[PDB]
């Protein structure tokens, strides 16, 4: 099929920009500056517009110096690696990418929409057609990057954007890794944590679908399926892998989630001999038109709302080790 | 309320090249066990680690009056009591409360082996006391580099059995994240003639021996005693026909000697990997000599 046109198609362009990454691609005079939306509590990201084109992008800013402490220098210099190597419809887009003395500046891809989280968290919860619709682009976007032997693994509602389109588009890939074999880093966020990762058992893809069934839990319901106050419990209910789901749940949706939320990798949905089509194939994806949404051609059910001045140091630093970029 | 992110420290798994000693008595190192027996994190370790584990657990002494922990600061380790009582403190908004109290009993702290967090709590010694520490680090590392090498010795055991020679990296894997261990004194017995056929063995260590009682020989009677059809070693398998077959197991099996097995279930390796007869056909230059090893005379 073309699935595997596709993918084949994809996995080659993606080594070759891997095993060769776009270094310093675009010039910082050929955009300009706008807004200053970007502190929060980590990184400097500024809006900005572009020159001939005169587009708009999240530029994010990143002292090469800066860098060195905080909690890793690699979990970045692998992440900028990653972004410029891949290209899907719902991932967010490293347009251009640059640094000398200043350096490291991501020129992130912008849309003008909202937030996941916000929007969830307003109406409270999302009806099953409307959930099964976002699902539909996770799930495509995950058999893509498995596809690369890549897992995201910080699946959340807080890590995903709505698009002015209405469609998903994924952010944040702090956490992303190519993983041929297994890995170990307890990462990701409490509510959203595999039983292997809590445990150190080691693990690669299959963090990210279970990931996925607390992701279209939480849609559904409006809160995530092992919740507490204390994280100890949140862990402690997330390796019993009981799980009670609320009335209004379809049968469907719950036999889906059961075997997303498979503490038991010998049961759980994209893990077992199929693959991603144990999910694709379910029966709360029969209404799903998998092409469709990945060419965007199906009606999203909700189209979303739409300082200072630093300087380089006229003078390269921690050059001497951030060469790869 | 938007849910950060947490990460612990990384770590390179794979064995960087052998290059922590605190004394423990009997006494407290069997109290050490009791007291983790219940922490999810200690909860299901192998004997082995759990070894390691407190041999890791350094000494506190802490005089009377002293801060064990203070709320909000920022965690590395977890503590098992030794000795010594203590009060616990929860500050909730502009409030703190003498919640409770220890008497040389107890442990906390339990999520700093997780990853750097804020204490939740206070703790103070109300007496000269002394209590067991472990620090994340060193907890993440002993476990992972545990897990890490199980792993490759359970590859390796999987890799050298022929019958999965067509087998991806990829699809080994999925099976040593769910394949079990068993341990067998000498002498007793691991198949049993007769009962259903719902997993095989790979043996890591030891020998197994293969009895059959014949008289499933010819139309009622015989023999009626015991006769050893092969006798397997390390790196060998038994109960193979699980994976082909559905009848009941022919044969029994016993430990001859200390023996360790691999036990993998048929049902759960199906679902991983689809029925073993299309393995065993992948490789079609190998698909008859598989086969009269499966079905075959000896």
């Amino acid at each position: 099929e073309s699935v595997k046109e596709f993918l084949a198609k994809a996995k080659e362009d993606f080594l070759k920009k891997w095993e060769t990454p776009s270094q310093n691609t675009a010039q910082l005079d050929q955009f300009d500056r706008i807004k200053t939306l970007g502190t929060g509590s980590f990184g400097r990201v500024m809006l900005v517009k572009h020159k001939e084109s005169g587009n708009h992008y999240a530029m994010k800013i990143l002292d090469k110096q800066k860098v060195v402490k905080l909690k890793q220098i690699e979990h970045t210099l692998n992440e900028k690696r990653i972004l410029q190597a891949v290209n899907f419809p719902f991932l967010v887009k490293l347009e251009f990418s640059f640094k000398d003395n200043s350096n490291l500046y991501m020129v992130m891809e912008y849309v003008a929409g909202g937030e996941m989280f916000s929007h969830l968290r307003r109406i409270g919860r999302f009806s099953e057609p409307h959930a099964r619709f976002y699902a539909a682009q996770i799930v495509l976007t995950f058999e893509y990057l498995h596809s690369l032997d890549l897992i995201y693994r910080d699946l959340k509602p807080e890590n995903l954007l709505i698009d002015q389109q209405g469609y998903i588009q994924v952010t944040d890939f702090g956490f992303a890794k190519r993983v041929k074999g297994r890995t170990w880093t307890l990462c990701g966020t409490p509510e959203y944590l595999a039983p292997e990762i809590i445990l150190s058992k080691g693990y690669n893809k299959a963090v990210d679908w279970w990931a996925l069934g607390v992701l279209i839990y939480e849609m559904a319901a409006g809160y995530p399926p092992f919740f507490a106050d204390q994280p100890i419990q949140i862990y402690e209910k997330i390796v019993s892998g009981k799980v009670r789901f609320p009335s209004h749940f379809s049968s469907d949706l719950k036999d889906l989630l059961r075997n997303l939320l498979q503490v038991d990798l010998t049961k759980r949905f994209g893990n077992l001999k199929n693959g991603v089509n144990d999910i694709k194939n379910h029966k709360w994806f029969a209404t799903t038109d998998w092409i469709a949404i990945y060419q965007r051609k199906v009606e999203a059910p909700f189209i979303p709302k739409f300082e200072e001045e630093i300087r380089v140091s006229i003078n390269e630093k921690c050059g001497k080790e951030f060469t790869e970029f | 309320t938007r849910r950060v992110s947490v990460c612990a420290e990384t770590f390179n798994p794979d064995e960087e090249e052998e290059d922590v000693v605190h004394p423990k008595t009997d006494e407290q190192r069997c109290r050490l066990q009791e007291a983790c027996k219940d922490i999810l994190l200690f909860k299901n370790l192998d004997q082995e680690q759990l070894s390691q584990v407190l041999d890791a657990m350094f000494e506190k002494i802490v005089k009377t009056d002293e801060h064990v922990i203070d709320q909000g600061d920022d965690g590395d380790n977890f503590y098992v009591i030794e000795r010594g009582t203590y009060d616990i403190l929860v500050t909730k908004d502009n409030q703190t409360r003498s919640v409770g109290q220890y008497d040389n009993r107890g442990s906390f702290g339990e999520l700093a082996l997780m990853y750097n967090t804020p204490r939740a709590a206070t703790i103070i010694a109300t007496s000269e006391g002394s209590l067991w520490g472990l620090d994340r680090v060193t907890f993440r590392r002993i476990i992972v580099k545990n897990n890490a090498k199980k792993r490759k010795m359970f590859e390796s055991f999987i890799e050298s059995v022929p019958l999965f020679k067509s087998l991806e990296m990829s699809e080994r894997m999925k099976i040593v994240d769910v394949i079990g261990e068993k341990i067998y004194k000498d002498g007793e017995r691991i198949i049993a003639q007769g009962e259903k056929a719902d997993s095989f063995y790979i043996i890591e260590s030891g020998e197994v021996s293969i009895l059959i009682r014949s008289k499933t020989k010819s139309n009622k009677n015989g023999g009626n005693q015991e006769v050893e059809i092969a006798h397997c070693h390390k790196g060998q398998y038994f109960g193979e026909l699980a994976l082909v077959t559905n009848k009941p197991r022919a044969a029994s099996a016993y430990g001859v000697g200390d023996v360790k097995c691999l036990v993998m279930d048929v049902q759960a390796f199906e679902r991983l990997l689809g029925p073993c007869m299309d393995i065993m056909k992948r490789n079609i230059s190998h698909y008859e000599e598989q086969l009269v090893k499966m079905f075959g005379s000896n």
